[PDB]
C-alpha cells in the first residue's frame, strides 16, 4: 500500500537519508562497470589488449 | 605493387573539368614568367611576378577533394 | 551596538512601504497542484509571443555590426592579392 | 599579410580518434614509433616521454626493457670518484641524437629541429597540419619565387621555405605486421603517435567525459521540477481588490 | 526566539542567505551574482592543489605545468578546470555587469554598490594576467614583455618603476618569481573586497526587472531563490565539463605550448581572448603616453554613469530607445575584440579608432541626450495642455 510505504521509507529522516546512502553505494559500482563496458565494446579492434593478442597469433 | 594512395588520388582530380581549369590557369602564369625572365632588365625590376596565387589556387581544390576519401584506402 | 542611518528597506514587520488595506490574496498548498501544468502550451505559444516582442531590438544592431565586419575583411583580402597591389602602395605608404 | 606568408590551410581528414566516443588506434601507435625511431630520431628529440609510459600502450614490459638497454645513461661515480655509464632502465627518458644545440644547428645548416613532444598541440591544425606538411613536397618550387640554397619549398609552411627536406619515400621501412608502407601511410602512423606523445590521458578523459555529462545532465532535469514544485504556491496566486470605505 | 536569529554566528548566516526578504519579480539574470560567487571558490580551491607540484623558477616553471599533466594523478582534470574556469569566471562577468547597465542597478541609493564592483573588476583583471604569466610560454613572457613596458612612458619616473616591477634589466627570473607570489595574494583581497559588496547591497536591498520599488511584497530567501540558484549550478557545470573533458585547448592559444624564449618573436603577440577589447582600444591611440592613460579610462568611465543618467524611470523595460542602443554598445563591444585579434592592417586601424569613440560616447553623449527625449515624450504624451 501507499500508506505501508510511506510509513516504512519517508516518515523518519534517518531511514530516508540512510536509503540514499545504500542506494549511491549500489548506483557507484554498478554505474562505472556499464560504461567501461560500452566504451571498450565500441572501440572493439584499437585497444592495447586487442592487437596484443592478434600478435600473439 | 601499392603505391602512394595520395599521389594516386590527386592524379584523378586533376583530370576532371574543373580541375583541368585550374591546372590550365597555372601554365598561363608560368608562360608569363618564364618569358619574362630572359629579358634585359629582369635581374633588378624590383617587383618580380610570381605564381604563388594560381599555384594556391589549384592546390585548395584537390585538398577539399581528396580529404574525405584518403583515409578509406589506409589501415 | 549604536544605531544606523536611514535606509529604503526595512525587515519583516516594519519593511517600510505604503499603508495597505482591501486587498485579499489566495494560496493553494504545492502538494495538491500539478508542477508541469501547461509546460508543453507555454513552450510554443508563449514562447513565440515573448520573441516576437524583442527580436527587433536585438537583430538590427547584430546586422549592422556583422556587415560592418564583412565588408572590411573582404577589402583587406583583396587588398593583399595580387590584383590588389596598385591599391595597397596609395594607401598604406 | 598574403596567403603565401600565411601559409596554406590544411584540410581535414577523417581520424579514427576524432569523435567523442572514440579512442587512440594502438596499431597506429605502435607504427609510429618504428618510423621515429627509423627516421624522425636522427634529428628529433622527445625528451618529455619515459621509457615506462609506452607499456600497456604499444608494447610489452619485456619488449620497452630490451629498447632502453640499448642507449647508455650516466651513472653515480665510483669510489674513486671517478665517472661511470649504466645502460637505460625504464624509470628513464628516450635520449637525442645531439649534447647541445650547437651540435644541432652545426648539422642541420644552422637551424634547430624542434623537439616533438608537444608538437601537435603546438601548432594550429593539430593532426591535419602535420600530415600536410609531410606530404606536401611539390617536386617543382612556382615559377617565379626564389629559394636561398640550402632551403627547401613546402606551401604549408608559413612563408614557403623550410629547411628541412622531404624525408618520407616509398617502401623505406619493413612493417612487422606486414601492412604496406608508403608515404601516406607512414605519414599517418607517425601523426597518430606523436599525438600520443602529447596527450597520454586522451583515452581515460573520454570516458570520464561520459559518465560526467550523463550524471550532470539528470541533476540539471531533477532540479528544474523541483524548484518548479517549490513555486507552485507563489505561481498560482490570486489579488482581489475591493476600494476601503472613506474614514 | 529562535536559535538561528540569537546565535552570534548563526545571525549572519540567517540574514544573508535564509530570511534575506527578496522581491518575487527577478528573473534568472539575477542568478549571476551567485555564480560568480562558485567560481571563486573553484579557482582557489584548484589553485592551492596545484601549487603543491609548481616550481617558479624560471627555468623550471614550464616544466613544472607539463609535470601536473602527466604525473600527478588527476593533475590534467585540475588543470584544465583552473584554466577554462577563469574563461568562465569572465563570462559570467561580462554578464552580471551588462545586467545592472540595462536594468539601471548604478542609479542612486546603490552608488556605492557600484563603486565597490568596478574594484573588483580591476583586481580580477591583474590576477588573470599574473597567472597567465606563470606558464611561461611564448605568448605568456612576449604578452608580459608589452605590458610591463607600457609603464615606461610616465614621464620622470617611468623607466625607474620598470625596472623596480621586472628586478632586473628584462622578463627574467626575478620576474617570474615576483608573480606568482602575487598571484597567490591577490584572490584572498578580492574575496575581502567580496565580503564589503555584499555589505553594501543589504542596506537597500535587491532591486528588481520592473524598476520600481519592492517593499509591498517579499518572498525569503531560503526554499525560493535557493532552489532557483541550484538550477543555474547545475547547468553551470555541465557547459564547464563539456569544455574540460571534450575540448579542452578551444579557448587557448597554440603558441603557449611553445616554452618562453626572449631571442625569437612569436609572429602576432596578443593575450587572453577577455582582455582583448581593453587591448585594441591601447592600440588606437597613434602616442605610448596618451594611449595608455585610455586604457584605464575604459574601466573608469563607469563611474560617470550614475550622473549621466537624466531619466526620472531607473531601467530599460519600458524604454524603446535605451533598448535600442543598449544593444549596439554590446555588439560595439564585441568588434573591439575581435580587431584586437587582427593585425595592424589598412581597414582595421580605422575600424577600431571608430569603435573605440562609440565606446566613449555612449557615456557621455548618447545615455544624457537619448534620457532627456524620453522624458519628455512620456510627459507630452498624456497630459492635455
Ligand atoms: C520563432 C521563435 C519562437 C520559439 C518557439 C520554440 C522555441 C523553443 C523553446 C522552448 C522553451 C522551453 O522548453 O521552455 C519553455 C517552457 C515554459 O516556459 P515559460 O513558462 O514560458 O517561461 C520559462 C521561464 O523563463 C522559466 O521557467 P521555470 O523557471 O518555471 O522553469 C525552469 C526553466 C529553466 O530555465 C533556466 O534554467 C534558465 C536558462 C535556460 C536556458 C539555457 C539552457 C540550455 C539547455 C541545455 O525551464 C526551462 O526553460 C527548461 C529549459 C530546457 C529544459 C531541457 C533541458 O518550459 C518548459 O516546458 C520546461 C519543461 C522542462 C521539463 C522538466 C523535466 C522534469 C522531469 C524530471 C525528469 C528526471 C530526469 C532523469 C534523471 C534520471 C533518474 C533515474
Ligand atoms: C549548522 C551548524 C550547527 C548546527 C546547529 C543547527 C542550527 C539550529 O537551529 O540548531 C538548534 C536546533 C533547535 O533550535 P530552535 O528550535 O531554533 O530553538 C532552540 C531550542 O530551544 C533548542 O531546544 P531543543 O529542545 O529543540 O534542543 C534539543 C536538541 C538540541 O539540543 C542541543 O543543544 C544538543 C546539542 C546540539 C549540537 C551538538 C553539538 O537535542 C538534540 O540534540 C536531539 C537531536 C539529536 C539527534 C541528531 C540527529 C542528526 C544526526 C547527525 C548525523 C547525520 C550525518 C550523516 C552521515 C554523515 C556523512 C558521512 O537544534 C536542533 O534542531 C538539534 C540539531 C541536532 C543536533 C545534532
Ligand atoms: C534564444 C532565445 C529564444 C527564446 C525566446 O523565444 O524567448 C525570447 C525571450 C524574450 O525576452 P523576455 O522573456 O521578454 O525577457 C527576458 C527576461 O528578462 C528573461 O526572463 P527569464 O528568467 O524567464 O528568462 C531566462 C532565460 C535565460 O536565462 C538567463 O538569462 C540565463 C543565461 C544563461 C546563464 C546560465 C548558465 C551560465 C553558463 C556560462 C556560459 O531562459 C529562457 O529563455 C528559458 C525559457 C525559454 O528572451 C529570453 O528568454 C532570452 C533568451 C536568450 C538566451
Ligand atoms: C537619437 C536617436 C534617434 C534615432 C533612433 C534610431 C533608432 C530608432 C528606434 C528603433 C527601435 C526599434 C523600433 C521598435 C519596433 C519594435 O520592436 O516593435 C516590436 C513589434 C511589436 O511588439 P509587441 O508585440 O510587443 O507590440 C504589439 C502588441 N500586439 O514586434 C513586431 O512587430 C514583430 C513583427 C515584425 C516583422
Ligand atoms: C588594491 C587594494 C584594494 C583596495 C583597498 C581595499 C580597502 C579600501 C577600502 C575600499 C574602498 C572604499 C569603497 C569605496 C566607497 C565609495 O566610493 O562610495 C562612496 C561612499 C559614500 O558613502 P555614502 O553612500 O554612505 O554617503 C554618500 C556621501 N558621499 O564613501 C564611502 O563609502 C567611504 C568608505 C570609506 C571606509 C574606509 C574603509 C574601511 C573598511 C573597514 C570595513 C571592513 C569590513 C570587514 C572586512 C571585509
Ligand atoms: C560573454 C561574452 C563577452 C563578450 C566577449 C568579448 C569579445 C570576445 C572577443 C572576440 C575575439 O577577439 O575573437 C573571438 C575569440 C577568438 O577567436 P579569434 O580571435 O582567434 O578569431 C576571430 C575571428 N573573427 O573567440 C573566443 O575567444 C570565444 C570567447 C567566448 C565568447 C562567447
Ligand atoms: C622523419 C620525419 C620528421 C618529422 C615528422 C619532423 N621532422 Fe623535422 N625539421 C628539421 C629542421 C632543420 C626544421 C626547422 C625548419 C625551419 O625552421 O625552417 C624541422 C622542422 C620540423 C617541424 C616543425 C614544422 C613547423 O611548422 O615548424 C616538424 C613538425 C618536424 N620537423 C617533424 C630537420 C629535420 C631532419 C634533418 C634533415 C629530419 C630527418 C627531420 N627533420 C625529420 C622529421
Ligand atoms: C567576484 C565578483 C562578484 C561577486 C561575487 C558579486 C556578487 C554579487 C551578488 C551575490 C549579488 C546579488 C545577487 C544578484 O544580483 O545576482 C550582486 C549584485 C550586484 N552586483 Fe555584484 N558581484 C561581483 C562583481 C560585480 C561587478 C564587477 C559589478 C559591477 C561592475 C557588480 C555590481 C553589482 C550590482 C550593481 C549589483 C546589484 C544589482 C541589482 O540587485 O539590481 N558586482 N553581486
Ligand atoms: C580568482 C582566482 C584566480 C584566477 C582568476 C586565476 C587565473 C589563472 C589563469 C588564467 C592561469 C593561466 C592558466 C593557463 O592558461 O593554463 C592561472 C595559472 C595558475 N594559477 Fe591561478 N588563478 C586564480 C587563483 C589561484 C590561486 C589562489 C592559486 C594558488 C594558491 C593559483 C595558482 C595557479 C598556478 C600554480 C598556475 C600555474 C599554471 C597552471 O597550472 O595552469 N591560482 N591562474
Ligand atoms: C545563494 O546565496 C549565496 C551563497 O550561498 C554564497 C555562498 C554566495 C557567495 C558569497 C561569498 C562571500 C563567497 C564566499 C567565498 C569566499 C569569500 C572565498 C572562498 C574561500 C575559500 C574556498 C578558501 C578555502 C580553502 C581551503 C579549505 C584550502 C583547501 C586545502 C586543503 C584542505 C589542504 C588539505 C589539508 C591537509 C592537512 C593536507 C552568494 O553570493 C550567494 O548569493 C547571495
Amino acid at each position: 500500500s501507499f500508506s505501508s510505504l510511506y510509513k516504512t521509507f519517508f516518515k523518519r529522516n534517518a531511514v530516508f537519508v540512510g536509503t540514499i546512502f545504500a542506494g549511491a553505494f549500489v548506483f557507484q559500482t554498478v554505474f562505472d562497470t556499464a560504461i567501461t563496458s560500452w566504451y571498450e565494446n565500441h572501440n572493439k579492434g584499437k585497444l592495447w589488449k586487442d592487437v596484443k593478442a592478434r600478435i600473439a597469433a | 605493387e601499392v603505391t602512394d594512395q595520395l599521389e594516386d588520388l590527386r592524379e584523378h582530380f586533376k583530370n576532371t573539368e574543373e580541375g583541368k581549369a585550374l591546372v590550365h590557369h597555372y601554365e598561363e602564369c608560368a608562360e608569363r614568367v618564364k618569358i619574362q625572365q630572359q629579358q634585359p632588365g629582369y635581374a633588378d625590376l624590383e617587383h618580380k611576378e610570381d605564381c604563388v596565387e594560381e599555384f594556391f589556387h589549384l592546390q585548395h581544390y584537390l585538398d577539399t577533394a581528396t580529404a574525405p576519401r584518403l583515409f578509406d584506402k589506409l589501415k | 551596538g549604536p544605531p544606523s542611518g536611514k535606509t529604503y528597506m526595512g525587515w519583516w514587520g516594519h519593511m517600510g512601504g505604503p499603508k495597505q488595506k482591501g486587498i485579499t490574496s489566495y494560496a493553494v498548498s504545492p502538494y495538491a497542484q500539478k508542477p508541469l501544468q501547461g509546460i508543453f502550451h507555454n513552450a510554443v505559444f508563449n514562447s513565440f509571443r515573448r520573441f516576437k516582442s524583442q527580436f527587433l531590438y536585438v537583430l538590427i544592431p547584430a546586422g549592422i555590426y556583422w556587415y560592418w565586419w564583412k565588408n572590411g575583411n573582404e577589402y583587406n583580402e583583396f587588398l593583399y592579392s595580387k590584383a590588389g597591389r596598385e591599391e595597397l602602395e596609395r594607401v598604406n605608404v | 599579410m598574403t596567403a603565401a606568408e600565411h601559409g596554406l590551410h590544411a584540410p581535414a581528414y577523417a581520424w579514427s580518434h576524432n569523435g567523442p566516443f572514440e579512442t587512440f588506434d594502438h596499431a597506429s601507435i605502435r607504427r609510429g614509433y618504428q618510423v621515429y625511431r627509423e627516421v624522425c630520431a636522427a634529428c628529433h628529440s622527445l625528451d618529455r616521454v619515459a621509457w615506462r609510459t609506452l607499456v600497456g600502450v604499444s608494447h610489452t614490459n619485456e619488449e620497452v626493457r630490451n629498447m632502453a638497454e640499448e642507449f647508455e645513461y650516466d651513472d653515480e661515480p665510483d669510489e674513486q670518484g671517478n665517472p661511470k655509464k649504466r645502460p637505460g632502465k625504464l624509470s628513464d627518458y628516450i635520449p637525442g641524437p645531439y649534447p647541445n644545440e650547437q651540435a644541432a644547428r652545426a648539422a642541420n645548416q644552422g637551424a634547430l629541429p624542434p623537439d616533438l613532444s608537444l608538437i601537435v598541440k603546438a601548432r594550429h591544425g593539430g593532426c591535419d597540419y602535420i600530415f600536410s606538411l609531410l606530404t606536401g613536397y611539390p617536386d617543382e618550387p612556382p615559377a617565379g619565387v626564389a629559394l636561398p640554397p640550402g632551403s627547401n619549398y613546402n606551401p604549408y609552411f608559413p612563408g614557403g621555405s623550410i629547411a628541412m627536406a622531404r624525408v618520407l619515400f616509398d617502401d623505406m621501412v619493413e612493417y612487422e605486421d606486414g601492412t604496406p608502407a608508403t608515404t601516406s601511410q607512414m605519414a599517418k602512423d607517425v601523426t597518430t603517435f606523436l599525438n600520443w606523445c602529447a596527450e597520454p590521458e586522451h583515452d581515460e578523459r573520454k570516458r570520464l567525459g561520459l559518465k560526467t555529462v550523463i550524471i550532470l545532465s539528470s541533476l540539471y532535469l531533477l532540479s528544474i521540477w523541483v524548484k518548479k514544485f517549490k513555486w507552485a504556491g507563489i505561481k498560482t496566486r490570486k489579488f482581489v481588490f475591493n476600494p476601503p470605505k472613506p474614514r | 526566539m529562535a536559535f538561528r536569529k540569537s546565535n552570534v554566528y548563526l545571525s549572519l548566516v540567517n540574514s544573508y542567505i535564509i530570511d534575506s526578504p527578496q522581491p518575487s519579480s527577478i528573473n534568472y539574470w539575477w542568478n549571476m551574482g551567485s555564480l560568480l560567487g562558485l567560481c571563486l571558490v573553484i579557482q582557489i580551491v584548484t589553485g592551492i592543489f596545484m601549487a603543491m607540484h609548481y616550481s617558479s623558477n624560471i627555468e623550471l616553471a614550464f616544466s613544472s605545468v607539463e609535470h601536473i599533466m602527466r604525473d600527478v594523478h588527476n593533475g590534467y582534470i585540475l588543470r584544465y578546470l583552473h584554466a577554462n574556469g577563469a574563461s568562465f569566471f569572465f563570462m559570467v562577468m561580462f554578464m552580471h555587469m551588462a545586467k545592472g547597465l540595462y536594468y539601471g542597478s548604478y542609479r542612486s541609493p546603490r552608488v556605492t554598490l557600484w563603486n565597490v564592483g568596478v574594484i573588483i573588476f580591476i583586481l580580477t583583471i591583474a590576477t588573470a594576467f599574473l597567472g597567465y604569466c606563470c606558464v611561461y610560454g611564448q605568448m605568456s613572457h612576449w604578452g608580459a614583455t608589452v605590458i610591463t613596458n607600457l609603464f615606461s612612458a610616465i614621464p620622470f619616473v617611468g623607466n625607474d618603476i620598470v625596472s623596480w616591477l621586472w628586478g632586473g634589466f628584462s622578463v627574467s627570473n626575478p620576474t617570474i618569481q615576483r608573480f606568482f607570489a602575487l598571484h597567490y595574494l591577490v584572490p584572498f583581497i578580492i574575496a575581502a573586497m567580496v565580503i564589503m559588496h555584499l555589505m553594501a547591497l543589504h542596506i537597500h536591498g535587491s532591486s528588481n526587472p520592473l524598476g520600481i520599488t519592492g517593499n509591498l511584497d517579499r518572498i525569503p530567501m531560503h526554499s525560493y531563490f535557493i532552489f532557483k540558484d541550484l538550477v543555474t549550478v547545475f547547468l553551470f557545470m555541465l557547459i564547464l565539463a563539456l569544455f574540460v573533458f571534450y575540448s579542452p585547448n578551444t579557448l587557448g592559444h597554440p603558441d603557449n605550448y611553445i616554452p618562453g624564449n626572449p631571442l625569437v618573436t612569436p609572429a602576432s603577440i596578443v593575450p587572453e581572448w577577455y582582455l582583448l577589447p581593453f587591448y585594441a582600444i591601447l592600440r588606437s591611440i597613434p602616442d605610448k603616453l596618451l594611449g595608455v592613460i585610455t586604457m584605464f579610462a575604459a574601466i573608469l568611465v563607469l563611474l560617470v554613469l550614475p550622473f549621466t543618467d537624466r531619466s526620472v524611470v531607473r531601467g530599460n523595460t519600458f524604454k524603446v530607445l535605451s533598448k535600442f542602443f543598449f544593444f549596439i554598445f554590446v555588439f560595439n563591444f564585441v568588434l573591439l575584440g575581435q580587431i584586437g585579434a587582427c593585425h595592424v592592417e589598412v581597414p582595421y586601424v580605422l575600424m577600431g579608432q571608430i569603435a573605440t569613440f562609440i565606446y566613449f560616447a555612449y557615456f557621455l553623449i548618447i545615455v544624457p541626450v537619448i534620457s532627456t527625449i524620453e522624458n519628455v515624450l512620456f510627459y507630452i504624451g498624456r497630459v492635455n495642455k
